[PDB]
């Protein structure tokens, strides 16, 4: 990373000097071969967006693989990081949910839907009826008042499913299914204790 | 500036040094005008039949440098000069077998170069052809180094006479 | 015989980075503070190699090479630094005074009340 | 061209093909000099590779191991640690006089034969010239200083002299001869434009120190006012054998020697500051912790820091103990179960502590505890093998036990070996991992009698070690 | 401005996040953010239940916000905290309503005899305004 | 834990004596020859080692002291320094002939006798060759750059001079003639493409 480096202490005869350009460029090889790419690399940790890809997951797994998503995105990496980071202080909301969909969805429109039951334990008891918010318009007026608790279930449009999995095909709705309650399991379910409680998913 | 070294003089105005080679020689001092030597010796360069008034800024320039002892029986007048002109200058008279010559280059009318070398002592004549020649006369086989020169155009004269610039260099083994 | 190379001027006589790192952090902060204790001199053009041979000159020791390097902000001495930045140096010997106070008892450092 | 590290053969190669295919050198062949030079510069690079990977290690919390980068990721992060808790024993009084009070008065000083300061924590009362207290080793510093310059982020910095035995501040803020004992919220949280608040915080070098606010978010002392800054300090877990007599100094020396006080019970419940390990353990799991109580990790972590003295915590949501239970319990919304075990206190105690401690953290919105008892699931361990029979066969059955009081004990700290709330149990791959750590037996063969698998809410697997069977031999050699 | 105040200008900024964790904190912030409050509480689902003195089948969740304002009605004040709640989108399984605030006067009757230095209708002025400023 | 190595003197004395054990090149040592080609290694191993070692005192948020390593640190925390704000205010123009046109534009300079250009901000109505607009000194400086590459998140840095007296900015993506406009927006949230924007960067250069 330096040319001509040893051109600036050095009288100009013994510069034009034949085995003193030899001794010069040996060590500037050297110099740029082991100990240089340390200077790259504290560079670009000086950056959050700059960092290696080493340093990348060495600070991914520093808190655990649990707290990260697997993405083959790496451009992206230092972007994920960084809403997972601004979002500690707004991540008692959806909005860390959508910050997860950016990846693992790229953008799907994702609906939390707390659980609704009946007041008349005796005609329903309570966690055996569970209406959804979406039909609660038009099915939750013939069981009076309408229970509502913390405990919900997530919908996701199908039509918005089948259009960002690029199938106009067979659709194996069982296996995307499992596949993303999976991708939920593993990158959004820790965010869910205490409060929030997921007992099924649901595609409209 | 002051950071700059050259090797040769022309326009440019610097202050050179020696180059980074693996021999050099030298030789120092002022004439004696007190009392002198004269002997016969073989050396390195200097022309045959000659004498030379030899003083310590001469001795190991235009005698060449020392040769070696067990090449043949020339070093006891290489070693009488050594250990004189340390204190004192001579007028050191040379001269060398017929068998050595001399070389010369020879340019044609368009300038053509043609090498070839004489007899020491011989005179060269130029016939109808062969316009001019330049042949060497310190003596060097041009072997130790080697004599080179570069001819160009340059400047006309006051009276506008087309002038050419010629310089004259030595060549190391190394590429001095 | 007894004999051992060492040199009581390295501000990295001081074995810690980070302490170090704070010691280069208040010397900036009076070296960018305006100071009058300090002095008044640009660049010179030949500086980018060699930022300490101002130190060499005004003071003939090569001790405040890191401390013009972090005064310049320096990331290699192949690039320049601007030519008639303001510069300022504070006297040596108090250097030498806050380091001494700093390796022998420079515990409280930033300010002590009473004992 | 890599970070791999190389070797200095590999170092020696690369500068001799680089030599040769230079032509300098073919020009002036015969240096051999370069040769030593090149092996020279060889260990020179090698050291400064050696360097580099120290850089890297000091580069990371994870992979540096000083206390002064790990408390500067600390406080990169916002986090500090706890200070040490003064021990406290129990006392006897008897007035020697008639003339001393029956009641003694609030915060009375008081030294030790050790030479150590005590404070009591409330009044004494002699019946009859005979009373009991608990005193702590506590002691007294106040510092004050005087506003007299205007800077945004007003800011105060303590010394490691007595922030070595610091344990409660207080601040105290007199402006124009009004006095106002400040409040503190970190990060200026809930700060408005005027708020008496401020944040403490450590520094790498050990200092301490205090940041007021802006104006636009914290209220700016005024000029000409006055801080002062109350240290209650203590030594840590300062325990005393009981039976010896107290010597009360300052101003209770006039009733020193009219009074005299001697000790029933040896000083203890003191705690000591955490170690470097243990304080970035804490600063990880605390920038996990997001600076905010919102979830049962964030939990049990503030309990476990405010907590002192328990072996490990355990807490689960409404979701998961809904799902254990295999019901929606409207009972159980927002009911989030909790236990936890201690060495030295009862399940009922540390129901009762943990009770009281949600009680007085007000920082809760309708959050409903419900605790349960720890269970406690012991197990026996027959390791059944030959050994070397260089060794006593007694001092190493002596030796294992220990060792295995100590890896897999009641209490041993495997079950918390990270101080964050993280509970977690022994397993048989532990288990064999460990004894082949040992390595002292050429072949074994480990025998689980009684094996149970926690259920992770309250069950508590340790190793019966006393009962545990050590079918020993001696492997011939 | 200086290098080392910016730093810690951009170190400590974080503390304008509107993160909002509690009912508390929701109060907190409608009290700085309208000016001229009386006074601003809220009281969740235990709140509403320990007022009660038994379960509620509707308190689930549901915290009421009551506050005073003397420029405003309740109302008003209603608006204004819904206003601010959509400000604010931070919230998550939880339903917030506006408790109505009830009026509760009641009467001092002072009886006895003053220094004739003092004149009556002052005193009672003055006891009127500094009692209407301090507990009105 | 912790990184230490030797002083110069001792790294020149080690040096000399491992460099002494050849009999046939262990006595140039006290010549000026060994002396430079020491200090001359031992410059170099300086510069690496201690500009190693500034690198990671930089590489932590409170030691940054450059307005780059500071501004560094900012972009990294989503936040913007207070950068300076031109005083702004109100300015009398007369007419001294009736070619003078009584409408003068916003987006006109004034040039001072420094030539600090005094931007206007409304229009200037002539009253009776009398009239007012609100001016600041302030200058629109236009570079443009061409898209390269289409990596993402790519890199579009300006001069010293730009990043020191960038009061504000104004980024205008042109399309064969169409033209939008793209600002910094921090603080992403909600799910798809929130916008069709930039995002802030700084380099400690």
């Amino acid at each position: 990373m330096q040319r001509s480096w040893f051109n600036h202490r050095l009288t100009s005869a013994k510069q034009k000097s034949l085995l003193y350009k030899s001794l010069a460029d040996l060590v500037q090889s050297m110099m740029d071969t082991f100990v240089d790419p340390w200077l790259e690399r504290i560079t670009n940790r000086k950056s959050i967006f700059s960092m290696s890809k080493e340093d990348l997951e060495t600070r991914t797994n520093e808190l655990g693989q649990f707290f990260t998503i697997r993405t083959s995105n790496s451009s992206s990496v230092p972007m994920l990081l960084q809403q997972r980071l601004d979002e500690i202080h707004f991540k008692g909301t959806e909005r860390p949910i959508n910050q997860t969909i950016y990846r693992e969805f790229n953008g799907i429109s994702v609906l939390w839907d707390p659980i609704y039951a009946p007041v008349d334990l005796e005609r329903h008891p309570y966690g055996t009826v569970l209406i959804p918010e979406s039909t609660l318009e038009t099915t939750g007026g013939t069981f009076g008042e309408m229970f509502l608790t913390s405990r919900g279930m997530i919908s996701i449009p199908i039509n918005d499913l089948a259009r960002t999995m690029g199938i106009t095909g067979t659709i194996d709705q069982s296996a995307i299914t499992e596949e993303i309650l999976r991708k939920f399991n593993q990158f959004v379910k820790p965010l869910l204790p205490l409060h929030i409680v997921f007992d099924g998913l649901t595609l409209y | 500036s002051q950071y700059s070294i050259q090797q040769s003089l022309g326009n440019a105005s610097g202050v050179a040094v020696s180059p980074i080679n693996a021999d050099a020689t030298l030789s120092t001092g002022v004439a004696l005008n007190s009392s002198l030597w004269a002997g016969i010796g073989v050396f390195a360069r200097g022309k045959p039949f000659t004498v030379l008034a030899v003083t310590e800024s001469n001795y190991e320039d235009v005698l060449g440098e020392p040769l070696k002892p067990s090449s043949g029986s020339q070093f006891e007048p290489i070693r009488h000069v050594y250990e004189a002109i340390q204190q004192t200058s001579g007028y050191v008279v040379r001269a060398v077998p017929d068998d050595a010559k001399f070389p010369i280059i020879m340019f044609d009318e368009s300038g053509e170069p043609a090498y070839s070398a004489l007899p020491y002592g011989s005179e060269i004549e130029l016939d109808s052809g062969e316009a001019f020649a330049i042949y060497v006369d310190d003596g060097d086989p041009c072997i130790s180094p080697t004599r080179e020169l570069t001819i160009e155009t340059a400047t006309a004269d006051s009276a506008g006479n087309e002038r050419f610039l010629l310089k004259l260099t030595q060549t190391t083994s190394l590429g001095v | 015989t007894r004999q051992y190379p060492l040199s009581r001027y390295d501000d990295r006589n001081i074995a810690d980075p980070i302490l170090r790192a704070e010691l280069r952090k208040e010397v900036m902060l009076m070296c960018e503070s305006n100071d009058k204790n300090l002095t008044i001199y640009y660049v010179l053009p030949d500086e980018q190699y060699r930022p300490d041979l101002l130190a060499y000159r005004m003071w003939g020791i090569a001790e405040l090479r890191w401390v013009v390097t972090l005064a310049a902000g320096l990331e290699d001495e192949s690039q320049g630094m601007t030519v008639g930045k303001k510069l300022k140096l504070p006297p040596a010997t108090w250097i030498r005074e806050m380091i001494r106070h700093f390796q022998y008892d420079g515990q409280v450092i930033g300010t002590l009340s009473i004992a | 061209m890599s970070k791999t590290t190389p070797t200095k053969d590999s170092i020696r190669a690369e500068f001799e093909e680089l030599v040769e295919k230079d032509s300098f050198w073919s020009k002036f062949v015969g240096s051999q000099f370069v040769s030593m030079l090149t092996l020279f510069i060889t260990q020179i690079v090698y050291r400064c590779f050696q360097y580099a990977d120290a850089a890297l290690a000091e580069g990371f919390i994870s992979t540096a191991t000083r206390r002064s980068s790990i408390l500067a990721a600390a406080e990169t992060n916002s986090y500090v640690g706890t200070k040490p808790t003064p021990s406290s024993g129990m006392i006897e009084i008897t007035a020697t006089s008639e003339d001393a009070p029956a009641v003694i008065p609030k915060n009375m000083p008081l030294i030790s034969d050790d030479q150590y300061p005590y404070m009591t924590m409330d009044v004494c009362r002699l019946v009859d010239g005979t009373g009991t207290v608990e005193v702590a080793q506590l002691e007294i510093q106040e510092v004050t200083y005087t506003v007299t310059a205007a800077k945004e982020f007003l800011e105060v910095v303590l010394s490691k002299a007595l922030t070595a035995v610091c344990y409660k501040l207080e601040v105290f803020v007199t402006t124009d001869g009004k006095t106002t004992q400040w409040s503190s919220s970190t990060m200026f949280r809930l700060a408005g434009s005027k708020s008496q608040v401020y944040v403490e915080f450590y520094k790498p070098s050990e200092q301490l120190g205090v940041r007021f606010g802006d104006g636009l978010i914290g209220q700016i002392p005024p000029e000409g006012s006055t801080i002062t800054l109350k240290v209650w300090c203590t030594n840590g877990d300062i325990t005393l054998v009981a039976g010896q007599n107290l010597t009360p100094v300052d101003s209770a020396a006039n009733l020193a020697n009219l009074i005299s006080v001697k000790t029933t019970t040896p000083i203890t419940a003191g705690t000591d500051a955490e170690t470097t390990e243990i304080t970035r353990n804490r600063a990880q799991y605390y920038l996990a912790y997001d600076d905010q109580v919102v979830w049962g990790g964030d939990y049990t972590y503030f309990l476990v820091r405010n907590i002192p003295g328990l072996s490990w915590v355990k807490a689960w949501g409404e979701g998961q103990q809904e799902k254990l239970d295999g019901a929606y319990n409207v009972q159980n919304i927002n009911k989030i179960f909790i236990s936890g075990w201690h060495p030295n206190k009862s399940q009922s105690e540390l129901e009762e502590m943990i009770l009281a401690a949600f009680k007085k953290v007000p920082n809760e919105l309708n959050k409903k505890f419900s605790y349960k008892e720890v269970r406690k699931l012991p197990f026996k361990i027959t390791i059944t093998g030959r050994i070397s029979a260089s060794l006593t066969i007694e001092n190493v059955t002596d030796e294992l036990k220990s060792a295995l009081e100590t890896k897999f004990g009641r209490d041993s700290t495997f079950f918390d070996p990270n101080r964050v709330g993280k509970y977690i149990l022994i397993k048989k791959k532990d288990v064999w991992a460990f004894i082949e750590t040992l390595g002292y037996f050429r072949d074994f063969y480990l025998e689980f009698v009684e094996w149970n698998e926690s259920n992770g809410f309250y069950d508590f697997v340790y190793l019966d070690t006393e009962n545990s069977t050590f079918n020993i031999s001696y492997e011939e050699e």
